[PDB]
């Protein structure tokens, strides 16, 4: 263990995980077989982005 | 790429970094936000959770959010109400 290690496990805990095999990240929120997939194109904005994912978070 | 490079890139994505707090007891800090604008710090473990945050909360405000943590056990339910009464706060 180091200090990454772990804040990396508590973003995970929050069901946001890296998929950059993909260069997306997913979504988890619920652990019921459905989950948000956001594509990490410079096209959407950061602003956007963020706040999207909040909103999945949020439900 | 390494660990410190995927954090960075969750500190970008949610724009939310998780720091050392202050406080000896509520020894993690999050950060909401692209300045020092909204913090909130809690304790990893115990009864009582809820620390210090910028902007400060009214106690029915800290309150609820104890109970995120304490009861639901809830992380992402805590940082979501935690972040919209921050930002609403400003
Ligand atoms: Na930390």
């Amino acid at each position: 263990a180091n200090e990454n290690i772990l804040k990396l496990k508590l973003y995970r805990s929050l069901g946001v995980i890296l998929d950059l095999e993909n260069d997306q990240v997913l979504i988890n929120r619920k652990n019921d077989g459905n989950i948000d997939i956001l594509p990490l194109d410079n096209n959407l904005s950061d602003f956007y982005k963020t706040k999207y994912i909040w909103e999945r978070l949020g439900k | 790429m390494n660990d410190a490079a995927e954090v960075a890139l969750y500190e970008r994505l949610l724009q939310l970094r998780v720091l050392p707090g202050a406080s000896d007891v509520h020894d993690v800090r999050f950060v909401f936000g692209d300045d020092s604008r909204c913090w909130i710090e809690v304790a990893m473990h115990g009864d009582h959770v809820i620390g210090n945050s910028h902007p400060a909360l009214d106690p029915k405000s800290r309150a609820t959010l104890e109970h995120v943590l304490t009861v639901q056990g809830d992380l992402a339910a805590f940082l979501v109400v935690a972040r919209d009464m921050l930002l609403a706060s400003l």
